[PDB]
């Protein structure tokens, strides 16, 4: 006769969803002076994080079911919006613009400011990008801001930063994160090299389109993951084993004017350019890009055919879909990126100040003018591809970019209490 | 930490007197109180003691059934209750505290001012 | 010698006040798209709720001391207000109206819109109800909105619903709800048929004046409860055993115009009527009403006298007190309700768009125009009466209507730990 | 052989920081009708608080490291700001003023109100203080409010009170407050007369400059504490053993006008004066002040020299630094306070309505006009001194005034669990 016995501390778990919390590096605590994501309201990371490799644990993973992506979706948007609450409405500035060309990507516009200094009116001028404003059809000399008839746009408070600090996300007590350490593992299915993680590595909240950058290189080969590689409704995520260097710049030493439009209220606008007008652009090593791209094809052809023609020029969607984009030095560049795919490298880039947190509903944020020149560089580490076997760059939203990193982990809940039959009866 | 006693009294033989002592500056219930008397021309006569926490007392054999001690912790005050007063009960009635290290009498360093009773 | 022994799990309690939480049915979770009260931020009800009848438990109840009413008071008001936070201020629309009659309950008003499209002005027209606007004394052609000189009114966001979903309120662990199941129990005093409830049934957040509807019929007789039936300062709550059917309509296929009064800002207003003008009205079965009313008197006369004349016409207070009201299809009807009491049935109704959550301080909400016709029907289940032995309908606020349902329950706290003398001494 | 044994309930602690919570007296709960700090959202104090004197506990205290001061800093500011959230913006009232003298501390200004009652304009007049407004340089007849070109000022909601109610701050379970009861203890170092406190006495949130008042008199001598009495970068806090009586008044029976500047919006302004113009002033007993001051010198000379000349006239900073200030009856007085120090007493005072919570960034609050006359009196209990051996009054902020009371206490955390070697081995 076997008897019921209770065992506590049983090493089992069930898959579960909970909230992960942030953990900061060291510096982020004191970056509150400007940085939105690198907040002071965040505990530190573990200076000596542990990891345990499990011997016989094999589990199913599915990156497209990874709920951590939703948490990152909401957190970035919420934090970004919170930081803009005290910022300046540009509503009264949309009233009028009399424009000529800058002495036409950039317009030199004069304007009439409505009662400002209590009982006074004033006139000013500023430089505007053609991507932020549009002409009046029956004038062709007068302009308005594009988003004015839908919603409010504010100018980010000058004391702001979006530096993409690699914040870590940690599980609460009672929970653990299991990591798939199988370098050849695709987006779904079983993984045998599994380890227990209490907290993940830091992930930079990088915002970009048509580019995976500044992290997560592949294990000495191009690694491609997709929900199917079959269905045209699905997309392909490409990891490179080597990064490709890109150097971007906006070589215009610009200044900015503070315009007061009433006592107690003001905003900044692009002022005069110190020096000549230089085109924003980015330098991509051609050989590295195309040598890598040849290697990408070597991996891609495994699913799509050995003589299959792949990788054509960007096409489809509006200019923010078609052009490649990033915040270089905080400045927003929209690059044609067709040279990279002009065969199945320096690109021109355009500048725009009205931006979305990936995509807003109605509202938008205005990027204050930046004094001086823009210089930055980065590591190209991957691609997202569009099915047509022609592939084109782009597609998806922030969750596809978050997923491209989060695919390594899943969350489980520890279930330590259970029973089993024994030969031992309770004594009384 | 000081001990504050009430005032003086005049009683006729057969009467009773009650002398209070307030625990100022210290926990009332944290240190047992002694009562000592000194009649004119006399040395120091022990009457007994009371535990302000539990209400426990010990008295001199001389006063069994005559000297009682009580307490009311809500006002941090201990009391000496003396009956069957006679002329030998004229004297100064003092309250005092010991160290009670190990819960045993050591010697008393804190004294009230004493009150007089005339009989 | 008896000894002290501790007993834990003792089935006793003391009356206590705590916070009850909501519980949703099934659909409400996904009604967030419009519905204010039927939120997504609410756990589900128990699909199999339990109830325990107690054998020897008799307790005192007092519906006028039932604190659950205060919780409902505050929750409805708060949730209603929260839903209106992002909605449109109608402040600039109060500037002017030049009115004539609709081609005078409804006025056809033209108006001058102040600078709107940045440097432009415009003129528009719309239809208005006489209950929302008032004339200027020295013009008699010009009008203003009634509430303009006290506060801000906003137009509810079009994506809104106030459907009165029957949300349940449940007690937290450590607490229980005791229910009085005595069908003859009045508003106060002991009740012997008592049962333990963890969570109550759902109660619809119905807003009305001069009518208890869509639930809680009496046990085959008219049941009347009052704090006293004596003091003229108290009121009478009447439950019917059978409901009376009422059919209401506003047979005007109306449209609405979206008026933009600046880029990024707009509101809806009543546009043209498709078809003729029909009067809003409600059809009450006369025989059912009056047959029931005769029965109401049969119960009422027990306290007030067998030949006593009762139930006269509505009187006292302003039009929102004197007229009967409800949101038919979401539209606000104010009905004379004098025919029902024209002896000690189809009523005309008026329409008003500025409304309160029972009664607001200063502020108010504006009910956006409703496209199409209004049709609804309902179950009359009870009355609230005013002392003069003439009785008249009306009186009270939301708490009287909430109390009329909440009277069945009280909250207690479980106190499981106690001691008792035993013959058993502790062994050491 | 000694064995490890666990002891729980060990009477030890470590210094720690936690959050203290408020506790109200009795009346404050129902002062919500006006009072900001004396809120309803606060539990009561212990009607019978306990204190335990410890026999052998000596600990180091440091008033300049007392973190309770930061909690009070933030709490007062936050609560004050919360109370002003629904109040009236005075932004449109800054547009114009045509001023002459009152029939020049007080100006009689007329003004033009911009479109107010929808399509109307109006003209009004009001009385203004020279400390709130400034002239236009090229007019000398026209005025503007001083803070208009930096930020928004609101008029406190009329239903407001700042009565400095003595709210107590209590430690949470697991924590305790240790008090230094050594009457001769300076601002830092060991204290042997130490007692355990669960909750402190009440401290009034008094706002003043150049004066410690209405509490905490010294132990029969002047008591002076300083971080150093050496370094000129440090300040001196002076406690008096006897208070000095001060009687203040503004004997002008003023009225106020409610000015509506649009339907739904209005503010109050100083109206006509009933009676003549009386100067605001304060009566300080001279003999008590100077007799005390002689005694202050007796203590001060111990550190600074027996024949050293001390205590000269106020000097340094702008008028809110140089003048003494308080809210008499809620009215803001700025007194010269030079007579008190005219030798190494009735002072004139000026009135100002724009105020800060000690010091705001950009924004400010406007004190609504007060109907009737101002009368109050108070207890001078101490000074703050400025090094030059001349000393002058003033310096510091709210934390110096909070610290001047908080110096008596420090917070510790109880650590009851520990181990020790024993002669007893575990039996199995
Ligand atoms: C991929 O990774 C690359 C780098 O590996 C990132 O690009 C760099 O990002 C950092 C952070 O945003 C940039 O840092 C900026 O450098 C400017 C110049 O630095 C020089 O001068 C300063 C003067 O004191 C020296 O301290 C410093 O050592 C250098 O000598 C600074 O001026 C910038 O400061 C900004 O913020 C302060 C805050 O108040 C302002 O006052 C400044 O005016 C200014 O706004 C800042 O420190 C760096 O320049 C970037 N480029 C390069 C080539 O490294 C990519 O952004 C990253 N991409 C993604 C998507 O992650
Ligand atoms: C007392 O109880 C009665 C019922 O017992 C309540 O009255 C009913 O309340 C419901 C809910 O408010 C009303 O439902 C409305 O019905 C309209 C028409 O329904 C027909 O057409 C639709 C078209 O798809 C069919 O699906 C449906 O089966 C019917 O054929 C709908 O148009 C209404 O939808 C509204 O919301 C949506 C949300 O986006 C909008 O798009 C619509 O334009 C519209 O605004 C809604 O579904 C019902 O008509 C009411 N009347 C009757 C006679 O049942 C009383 O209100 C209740 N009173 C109280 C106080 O509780
Ligand atoms: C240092 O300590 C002194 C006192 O020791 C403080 O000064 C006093 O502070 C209190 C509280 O602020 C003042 O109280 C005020 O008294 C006015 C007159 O009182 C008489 O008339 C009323 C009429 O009913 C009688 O009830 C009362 O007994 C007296 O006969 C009141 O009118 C004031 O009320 C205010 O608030 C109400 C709320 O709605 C308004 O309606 C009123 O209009 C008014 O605004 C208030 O009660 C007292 O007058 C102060 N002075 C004196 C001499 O005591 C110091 O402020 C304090 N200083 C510091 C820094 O702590
Ligand atoms: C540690 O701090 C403790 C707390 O302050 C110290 O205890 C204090 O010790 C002093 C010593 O003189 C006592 O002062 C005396 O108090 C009596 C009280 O009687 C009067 O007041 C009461 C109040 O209701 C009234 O009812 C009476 O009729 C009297 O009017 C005075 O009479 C004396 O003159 C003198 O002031 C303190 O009272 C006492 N504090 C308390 C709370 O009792 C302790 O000594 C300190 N220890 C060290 C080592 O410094
Ligand atoms: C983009 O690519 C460049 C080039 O590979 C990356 O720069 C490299 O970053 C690593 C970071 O560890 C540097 O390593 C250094 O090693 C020395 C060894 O003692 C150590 O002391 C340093 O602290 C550091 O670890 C490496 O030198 C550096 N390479 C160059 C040429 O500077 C860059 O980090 C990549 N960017 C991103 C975002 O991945
Ligand atoms: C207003 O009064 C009407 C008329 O009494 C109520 O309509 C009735 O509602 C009940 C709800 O249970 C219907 O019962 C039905 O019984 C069948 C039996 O198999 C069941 O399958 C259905 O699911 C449902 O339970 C009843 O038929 C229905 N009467 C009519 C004539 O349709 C109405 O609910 C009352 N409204 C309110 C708010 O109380
Ligand atoms: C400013 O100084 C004045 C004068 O010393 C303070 O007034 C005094 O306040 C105390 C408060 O306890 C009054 O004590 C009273 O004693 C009687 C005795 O039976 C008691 O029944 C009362 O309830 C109260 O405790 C004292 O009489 C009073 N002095 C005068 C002349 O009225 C005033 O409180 C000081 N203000 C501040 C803020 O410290
Ligand atoms: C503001 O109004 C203008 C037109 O008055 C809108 O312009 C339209 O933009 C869409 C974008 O694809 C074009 O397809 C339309 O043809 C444009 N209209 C005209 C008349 O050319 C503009 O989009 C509106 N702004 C916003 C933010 O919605
Ligand atoms: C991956 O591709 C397969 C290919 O068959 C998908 O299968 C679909 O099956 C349904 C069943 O009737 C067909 O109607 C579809 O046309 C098939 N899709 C295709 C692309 O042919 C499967 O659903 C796909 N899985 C994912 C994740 O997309
Ligand atoms: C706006 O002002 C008008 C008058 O200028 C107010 O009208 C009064 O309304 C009350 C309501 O019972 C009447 O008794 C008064 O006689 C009306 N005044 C006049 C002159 O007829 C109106 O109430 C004000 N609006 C608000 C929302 O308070
Ligand atoms: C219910 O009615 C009774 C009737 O007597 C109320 O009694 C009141 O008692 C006071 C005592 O002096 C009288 O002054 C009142 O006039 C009485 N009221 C009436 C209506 O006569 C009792 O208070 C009432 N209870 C409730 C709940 O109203
Ligand atoms: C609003 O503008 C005026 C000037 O246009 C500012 O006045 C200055 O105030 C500072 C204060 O110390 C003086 O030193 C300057 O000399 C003043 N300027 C002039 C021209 O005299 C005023 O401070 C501004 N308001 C705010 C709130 O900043
Ligand atoms: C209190 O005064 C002493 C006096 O010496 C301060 O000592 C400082 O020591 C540094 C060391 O090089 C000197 O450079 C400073 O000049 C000294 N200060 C003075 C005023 O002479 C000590 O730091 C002071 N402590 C506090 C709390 O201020
Ligand atoms: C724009 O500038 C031209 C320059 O001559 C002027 O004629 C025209 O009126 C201006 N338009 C506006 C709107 O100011
Ligand atoms: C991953 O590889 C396994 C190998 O059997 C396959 O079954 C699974 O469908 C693959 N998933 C994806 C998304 O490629
Ligand atoms: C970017 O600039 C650095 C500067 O040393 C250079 O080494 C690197 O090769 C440049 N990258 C490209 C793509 O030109
Ligand atoms: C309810 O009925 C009981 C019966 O005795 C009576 O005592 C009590 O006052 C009644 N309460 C009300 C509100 O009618
Ligand atoms: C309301 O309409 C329904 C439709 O069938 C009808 O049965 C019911 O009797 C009507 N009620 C009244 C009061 O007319
Ligand atoms: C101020 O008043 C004087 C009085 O004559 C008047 O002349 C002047 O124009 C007024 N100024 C303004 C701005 O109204
Ligand atoms: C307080 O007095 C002690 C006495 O030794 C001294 O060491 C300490 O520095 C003094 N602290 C201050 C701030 O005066
Ligand atoms: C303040 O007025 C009171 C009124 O009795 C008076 O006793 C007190 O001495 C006055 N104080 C001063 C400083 O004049």
């Amino acid at each position: 006769q076997l008897w019921v016995t209770v065992y506590y501390g049983v090493p089992v778990w069930k898959e579960a969803t909970t909230t992960l919390f942030c953990a900061s590096d060291a510096r982020a605590y004191d970056t509150e002076v400007r940085n939105v994501w690198a907040t002071h309201a965040c505990v530190p990371t573990d200076p000596n994080p542990q990891e345990v490799v499990l011997e016989n644990v094999t589990e199913n993973f599915n990156m497209w079911k990874n709920n951590m992506v939703e948490q990152m979706h909401e957190d970035i948007i919420s934090l970004w919006d919170q930081s803009l609450k005290p910022c300046v409405k540009l509503t009264p500035l949309c009233v009028t613009l009399n424009c000529t060309d800058l002495r036409g990507e950039i317009k030199n516009c004069s304007f009439n400011i409505t009662t400002s200094m209590r009982d006074k009116v004033q006139k000013e001028y500023a430089l505007f990008y053609k991507l932020d404003v549009v002409p009046i059809k029956n004038d062709n000399t007068s302009y308005r801001l594009i988003s004015c008839n839908t919603s409010v746009i504010t100018q980010a408070c000058p004391k702001v930063s979006f530096e993409p600090i690699p914040i870590h996300y940690c599980a609460p007590a009672g929970f653990a994160i299991l990591k798939c350490n199988d370098k050849k593992f695709n987006g779904t299915g079983p993984c045998t090299n599994v380890s227990t993680v209490q907290c993940t590595h830091g992930i930079r909240p990088v915002v970009s389109t048509q580019l995976l950058l500044n992290g997560s290189l592949a294990e000495e080969e191009v690694v491609i993951r997709s929900a199917n590689f079959t269905d045209n409704a699905k997309i392909i995520i490409v990891q490179l084993n080597k990064s490709v260097e890109i150097n971007c710049t906006r070589p215009n030493n610009n200044t900015r004017k503070s315009i007061h439009i009433g006592p107690g209220r003001w905003f900044y606008t692009t002022g005069e350019i110190i020096g000549d007008i230089r085109q924003a652009h980015c330098n991509i090593s051609g050989t590295k890009w195309n040598d890598t791209l040849k290697q990408i094809v070597v991996k891609l052809k495994e699913q799509f055919g050995n003589k299959t023609i792949v990788f054509n020029h960007s096409s489809g969607g509006d200019p923010e879909i078609v052009m490649h984009s990033f915040n270089c030095g905080g400045e927003f560049f929209y690059c044609n990126s067709t040279q990279l795919f002009n065969s199945t490298i320096v690109l021109p880039c355009r500048i725009k100040q009205i931006v979305n947190m990936w995509q807003e509903v109605g509202k938008a944020m205005y990027a204050p003018p930046i004094k001086g020149q823009i210089r930055c560089s980065s590591n190209i580490t991957g691609l997202i591809l569009i099915r047509d076997e022609i592939f084109r760059p782009g597609g998806g939203d922030m969750r596809d970019n978050w997923r491209s990193e989060l695919y390594k982990y899943k969350v489980v809940k520890i279930e330590p209490l259970g029973i089993a039959p024994t030969k031992c009866k309770r004594r009384v | 930490e000081v001990l504050v006693q009430s005032g003086a009294e005049v009683k006729k033989p057969g009467a009773s007197v009650k002398v209070s002592c307030r625990a100022f500056g210290y926990t009332f219930t944290g240190n047992a109180l002694h009562w000592v008397r000194q009649a004119p021309g006399q040395g120091l006569e022990w009457l007994g003691w009371i535990n302000p926490h539990s209400g426990d007392t010990t008295t001199s054999q001389k006063f069994q059934g005559r000297v009682y001690m009580t307490r009311d912790k809500s006002i941090n005050t201990a009391f000496l209750d003396v009956t069957r007063l006679t002329s030998d009960d004229t004297g100064i009635y003092y309250c005092a505290r010991d160290k009670y290290y190990g819960n045993e009498a050591v010697g008393m360093d804190v004294w009230g001012q004493g009150t007089s009773v005339t009989v």
